[PDB]
């Protein structure tokens, strides 16, 4: 099992 | 409607022109699929390229390359829509409408193909 990757991070503003 | 490879075109061309920030959830999950369906379009050699430009378009940090890429990759290897399913389960609305909008913004203009040799015998070709 291999778990779904977390989205990107963005940086902040 | 026949899902000709001009009509996957045709398709990802009208939705990268809309702002699909305010869409329904019904036809998000279907430009997933079409993000899903036109990234294995993109030789495997690609998805590198693939996630590079999509970091670039987002001005996303190159510690995001890893995540970004394991999806792309997983999309291209999807079987049966199983990775695409878990994808939009675990990820928020956010995080899928803003991952769309980079797709369809990038993959009309990125080459599906990199061979050097294949590149050059179709450049004498294109009219
Ligand atoms: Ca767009």
């Amino acid at each position: 099992f291999v778990p779904v990757p977390p989205p990107p991070l963005y940086p902040p503003p | 409607p026949k899902i000709t490879l001009l009509t996957l075109i045709k398709t990802a061309e009208h939705w990268a022109r809309q702002d699909i920030r305010t869409i329904e959830d019904s036809k998000l999950r279907a430009l997933l699929t079409l993000c899903a369906v036109m990234t294995r379009k993109f030789s495997k050699s690609q998805l590198s390229l693939l996630c590079e430009t999509h970091l670039r378009r987002e001005g996303l940090g190159q510690d995001q390359a890893e995540p970004v890429l394991e999806v792309y990759q997983r999309l291209h290897s999807d079987k049966g829509g199983s990775f695409e399913a878990a994808l939009w389960q675990q990820w928020d609305r956010q995080s899928l409408i803003m991952f769309i909008t980079a797709f369809l913004n990038i993959a009309l203009q990125l080459p599906c193909e990199s061979s050097a040799v294949v590149v050059s015998g179709l450049r004498t070709l294109v009219p």
